[PDB]
RNA sequence: AGGUUCGAAGACGAUCAGAUACCGUCGUAGUUCCGACCAUAAACGAUGCCGACCGGCGAUGCGGCGGCGUUAUUCCCAUGACCCGCCGGGCAGCUUCCGGGAAACCAAAGUCUUUGGGUUCCGGGGGGAGUAUGGUUGCAAAGCUGAAACUUAAAGGAAUUGACGG
């Protein structure tokens, strides 16, 4: 995106500073190296946000220039994404894939399982790398979420943000899906999205499993 | 093809890789196509209209997708210069 | 990067590259005037000597050659010659 | 040592050539490299190609489009008669309607269409298809 | 020894209990007479052994979320799910501690000079990476 | 009595996709025989090639399975090798058959010099490997026919070239292999890359997204 | 056998064919 | 690998004539020891005298008594 | 067929390495070859500590521990069990077995 | 010269159907040094040398260069010991659909039918045979060069399944 609408906001700004979202790992990726600003004393790589959000930007054009909405999918086999790309497909009408991705989705034919989408997303490409090079036999381009150590074998969208923090994956997803919003003729891109950040956030289950009963106790006191 | 008489004797033209100016063959089912929808100059929203980026099956294997889309986007302009 | 630029490497990589290695070949030492406290003349010296700098004024060191780069005595005042 | 300084020229270009790399750098220039790439150039195997010139031998960077199939090199330099030259023309080229056999005339160096052309032989430099 | 069900117990079991949770409970006399009409089993000893199954799985589930599939174990998680967004978001921080590097970043993206930037002070020594080898 | 589980085999089935190299076009995959027999209905010939009696020892002596060469393609420019071992030798024979539709690939016809008519040799010299088998495929002048073994001889016949000069090296008793390296060598004539391909590809609309409401509609 | 021990035995019998030859 | 030099010719030659020797074919062709050891001496017939008749044991796996003449 | 890349030994840029004595059989076995196991035991049982410590007339005596370095041929190495084979793939690990401290 | 240990030969004791061996005891030549021979090893990376190109990564040894800092003395910088990088030459290692190969595997065993950078040595089915003979070196043992008659349809290499394993 090369206007002055299709521009980061402050708000954007503060948003992936909070979320973390630059802080890669100590390793850096050859083909990774044109993303990164600076590597501080800590050896965490500093990654650019302008770019983040070029590129960003450039898989929400690829996304949106699918017709059909279920021609893409989405696919976290790690928990720390599989609750951000269910409710990034209940916004887009994506086609979701959470959890174990089973061996011949897209190339073994005969079971109900498999489907042949005509965009693949994915979260992490160490963590989902089977759907990648299965994505190879069926002529399927990529989009992923990489980060500066992230192998890119078989993306074409590579988007440098983060794949390790929960809130920045969390973040990352919801800006995704803010955008693809706007490009469709869905949100007016003037006011702020009504959909918090925090739906598309991974909650480890000793929250889950305490953060409804104090909020009960807070309430009914 | 296009033999002496003129007529074009071949009964398909494949397509080249847009990076690496590659034959994508009938069979090399790792390569892509896809296609980036730019939008208006005013308001950010999708017009129908797009451009077309094909990959061959080397070049995505390699590693070097990424880098060969991020060139293309930057050269027809979907990428701002100061990236 | 299938598409390095050869022709325009910035100033960065062209520094830390080899002398040989780089684009022209560029001599990574330099002369520098020395001033010897107590002394009003100035020498010119190798930033690579291999030899013992004296003053032709006062029987004093200026550098004492090491594998690389001649060290310069303490209390000596030194700049550059034009880059 | 290096013998031959086109042969290690038409390896490297041949080598970046396959890697799909965009540009590529040999590092001893001559007369001989840049007329061979002024042939090869003028058919549109390549793009254009700026001379970095130092006071040693001169470096090129070559603008690689990517058309390119093998540019290799023939290291004895035989002497190329007229009614050799088919043989030569058959056993190097991959076809009869692509590909250029680039020769070291008394005319100049040149491709072997042109030099059936103005009827002249030389000896052997490489070929490109 | 020797008592370990087959999968022809076990996915039935499974399966009257994904279709029947409501009428299915602890007891195993219950379920083996709740078996007959919901289900078509050729011989008593494999009817109530699948109810025994039944019982030991319905234990599990009132125990915790098995992973045969549950209306209202679903409900519950969807609940728990796409809700609970709090009131304040978790990435509206009033002050965010900021690297100086990633300042100078932002400075370069234009976005320098915010409010709600504090810059932390860079660590000295320079001392990650874990020790090389063993000992 | 055909139903296809594919988003290209349902556009060719309900008469979406006209020509076979509307599909070649995007190197998207076959994956099911009943796409092509639609387009090359009975123009595709069939030849058995060779049936090898492979075998694998067990506890009680060894057992036997058949693996079948079948070759196929319509001598108009389409090709396909399928290997297949089965029990039976009508299921391998079978099996082989599926395989070679499958595994069809189009070939480029060139000219020796002087284009004249309709192309009748490979465009230029291709080279095909497999295992230790090197074929290859010279261009050669109208008339002189396909000059090679019989077994790279049928194959290139049926694959549409008129004219041929062949070399072949290694163990090319290996019927198997020697057929593959010379389905190989067909194979990549349109992946050599010549002067007359050289003009800037212009692209089309794949058929997935030029038809993808009516795939949605009828590809539930 | 052992090809050591082959040429071991061949340099016993050659030493035995170099003595027969040398008492002529 | 091998000389390519323009004038390499006699080395080549040289290592074609000398290495000629070393398959079965040539060696026994042009020693003269093989058609020494030929009682035929290079002819396709001959003629003889029949000293004896003998039979020939087959081999291994065999079993015959092959009819042959001692000439 | 070569079975290992390093074939077993860890000589590299070197053209010999001085030979050692196997501890189980005396065997010259190259050093850089032989298995190599640098056992850190209590020079007392671990059943006859405490009548050690009760028998001692120190109150707070640390018992001393042996150190002794044991080198093996290959042979001795695998009849002792110390190492295995391992198939085609697991031969290729160089990390040593872990300590079982829990 | 010297000879402590070990230990060909040898002696004895065991084991064994036999046991001229494996095990044990003893023990000569030798193993040690100096001088003179010999010129052979699975002398191996079973992989010629020089040169160019073609992936990534983390280390390691040497030299040099640049940097927060900790440490040694001292008052500070030098200079050592660490920490983080860069460059050059090495021993290597991990990963890779660069590519190759019959495969094992190899960033060289790649850049090879798209066959040509320069050059050296060297193989032509298995045996006979590294034998005979000749020549030559050596005190000797032996080294170098090195056939033929005849015989044979296989011998071999890498991998797969099975069987078997003191
Ligand atoms: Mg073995
Ligand atoms: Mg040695
Ligand atoms: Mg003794
Ligand atoms: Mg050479
Ligand atoms: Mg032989
Ligand atoms: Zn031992």
């Amino acid at each position: 995106g090369a206007l002055d609408v299709l521009q980061m906001k402050e708000e954007d700004v503060l948003k992936f500073l909070a979320a973390g979202t630059h802080l890669g790992g100590t390793n850096l990726d050859f083909q990774m190296e044109q993303y990164i600003y600076k590597r501080k004393s800590d050896g965490i790589y500093i990654i650019n946000l302008k770019r983040t959000w070029e590129k960003l930007l450039l898989a929400a054009r690829a996304i949106v220039a699918i017709e059909n909405p279920a021609d893409v999918s989405v696919i976290s086999s790690r928990n720390t994404g599989q609750r951000a790309v269910l409710k990034f497909a209940a916004a887009t009408g994506a086609t979701p894939i959470a959890g174990r991705f089973t061996p011949g989705t897209f190339t073994n034919q005969i079971q109900a399982a498999f489907r042949e989408p005509r965009l693949l997303v994915v979260t992490d490409p160490r963590a989902d790398h089977q759907p990648l090079t299965e994505a190879s036999y069926v002529n399927l381009p990529t989009i992923a979420l990489c980060n500066t150590d992230s192998p890119l074998r078989y993306v074409d969208i590579a988007i440098p943000c983060n794949n390790k923090g929960a809130h920045s994956v969390g973040l990352m997803w919801w800006m995704l899906a803010r955008e693809v919003l706007r490009m469709r003729g869905t949100i007016s891109r003037e006011h702020p999205w009504e959909v918090m950040p925090d739906l598309y956030f991974y909650r480890d289950p000793e929250e889950i499993e305490k953060e409804e009963q104090a909020a009960a106790e807070k309430a009914v006191t | 093809m296009q033999n002496d008489a003129g007529e074009f004797v071949d009964l398909y033209v494949p397509r080249k890789c847009s990076a690496s100016n590659r034959i994508i063959g009938a069979k090399d089912h790792a390569s892509i196509q896809m296609n980036v929808a730019e939008v208006d100059k005013v308001t950010g929203r999708f017009n129908g209209q797009f451009k077309t980026y094909a990959i061959c099956g080397a070049i995505r294997r390699m590693g070097e997708s990424d880098d060969s889309i991020l060139r293309l986007a930057k050269a027809d302009g979907i990428v701002s210069k100061n990236f | 990067p299938l598409a390095k630029d050869l022709l325009h490497p910035s100033p960065e990589e062209e520094k830390r590259k080899h002398k040989k290695k780089r684009l022209v070949q560029s001599p990574n030492s330099y002369f520098m005037d020395v001033k010897c406290p107590g002394c009003y003349k100035i020498t010119t010296v190798f930033s690579h000597a291999q030899t013992v700098v004296l003053c032709v004024g006062c029987s004093t060191v200026l550098c004492q050659p090491t594998g690389g780069k001649a060290r310069l005595t303490e209390g000596c005042s030194f700049r550059r010659k034009q880059h | 040592v290096r013998m031959n300084v086109l042969a290690d020229a038409l390896k490297s270009i041949n080598n970046a050539e396959k890697r799909g790399k965009r540009q590529v750098l040999i590092r001893p220039c001559s007369k001989v490299i840049v007329r061979f790439l002024t042939v090869m150039m003028k058919h549109g195997y390549i793009g254009e190609f700026e001379i970095i010139d130092d006071h040693r031998a001169g470096k090129i960077v070559v603008n690689l489009t990517g058309r390119l199939n093998k540019c290799g090199v023939i290291s004895p330099r035989f002497d190329v008669q007229l009614k050799d030259l088919e043989k030569w023309q058959n056993n190097l080229l991959p076809s009869r309607q692509f590909g250029f056999i680039v020769l070291t005339t008394s005319a100049g160096i040149m491709d072997h269409e042109e030099a059936r052309r103005k009827h002249t032989g030389g000896k052997i430099l490489g070929f490109f298809f | 020894m020797g008592r370990v069900r087959t999968k022809t117990v076990k996915k039935a079991a499974r399966v009257i209990i994904e279709k029947y949770y409501t009428r299915l409970g602890n007891d195993f006399h219950t379920n083996k007479r709740v078996c007959e009409e919901i289900a078509i089993i050729p011989s008593k000893k494999l009817r109530n052994k699948i109810a025994g199954y039944v019982t030991h799985l319905m234990k599990r589930i009132q125990r915790g979320p098995v992973r045969g599939i549950s209306i209202k174990l679903q409900e519950e998680e969807r609940e728990r799910r796409d809700n609970y967004v709090p009131e304040v978001s978790a990435l509206d921080q009033e002050i965010i501690e900021v690297d100086p590097d990633t300042k100078e970043m932002l400075k370069l993206l234009d976005f320098g000079s915010l409010s709600n930037l504090q810059v932390t002070q860079p660590t000295v020594g320079m001392n990650f990476k874990t020790p090389r080898g063993p000992v | 009595e055909w139903m296809p589980v594919t988003k290209l085999g349902r556009l060719v089935k309900d008469m979406k996709i006209k020509s076979l190299e509307e599909i070649y076009l995007f190197s998207l995959p076959i994956k099911e025989s009943e796409i092509i027999d639609f387009f090359l209905g009975a123009s595709l010939k069939d030849e058995v090639l060779k049936i090898m009696p492979v075998q694998k020892q067990t506890r009680a002596g060894q057992r036997t399975r058949f693996k079948a060469f079948v070759a196929i393609g319509d001598y108009n420019g389409h090709v396909g090798l399928g290997v297949k071992c089965s029990k039976e030798v009508a299921t391998a024979i079978r099996g082989a058959i599926i395989l070679a539709k499958l595994s069809i690939v189009p070939v480029r016809r060139g000219y020796w010099g002087n284009k004249i008519g309709k192309p009748h040799t490979v465009p230029c010299k291709v080279t095909g490997r497999c295992g230790s088998v090197l074929v290859r495929l010279i261009p050669a002048p109208r008339g002189t026919g396909i000059v090679s073994a019989p077994v790279p001889k049928k194959l290139l016949m049926m694959a549409g070239i008129d004219d041929c000069y062949t070399s072949a090296r290694g163990c090319t008793a290996t019927l198997g292999n020697f057929a593959k390296a010379t389905f190989d060598a067909i194979s990549k004539t349109y992946s050599y890359l010549t002067p007359d391909l050289w003009k800037e590809t212009v692209f089309t609309k794949s058929p997935y997204q030029e038809f993808t409401d009516h795939l949605v509609k009828t590809h539930t | 056998m052992r090809a050591k021990w082959r040429k071991k035995r061949m340099r016993r019998l050659k030493r035995k064919r170099r003595k027969m030859r040398q008492r002529s | 690998g091998k000389c390519r030099g323009l004038r390499t010719a006699r080395k080549l030659r040289s290592h074609r004539r000398d290495q000629k020797w070393h398959d079965k074919q040539y060696k026994k062709a042009h020693l003269g020891t093989a058609l020494k050891a030929n009682p035929f001496g290079g002819a396709s017939h001959a003629k003889g005298i029949v000293l004896e008749k003998v039979g020939v044991e087959a081999k291994q796996p065999n079993s015959a008594i092959r009819k042959c003449v001692r000439v | 067929t070569k079975k290992r890349r390093n074939n077993g030994r860890a000589k590299k840029g070197r053209g010999h390495v001085q030979p050692i004595r196997c501890t189980n059989c005396a065997r010259c076995v190259p050093k850089d070859k032989a298995i190599k196991k640098f056992v850190i035991r209590n020079i007392v049982e671990a059943a006859a500590v405490r009548d050690i410590s009760e028998a001692s007339v120190f109150d707070a005596y640390v018992l001393p521990k042996l150190y002794v370095k044991l080198h093996y041929c290959v042979s001795c190495a695998i009849h002792s069990k110390v190492v295995r084979n391992r198939s085609r793939e697991a031969r290729k690990d160089r990390t040593p077995p872990p300590r079982f401290r829990p």
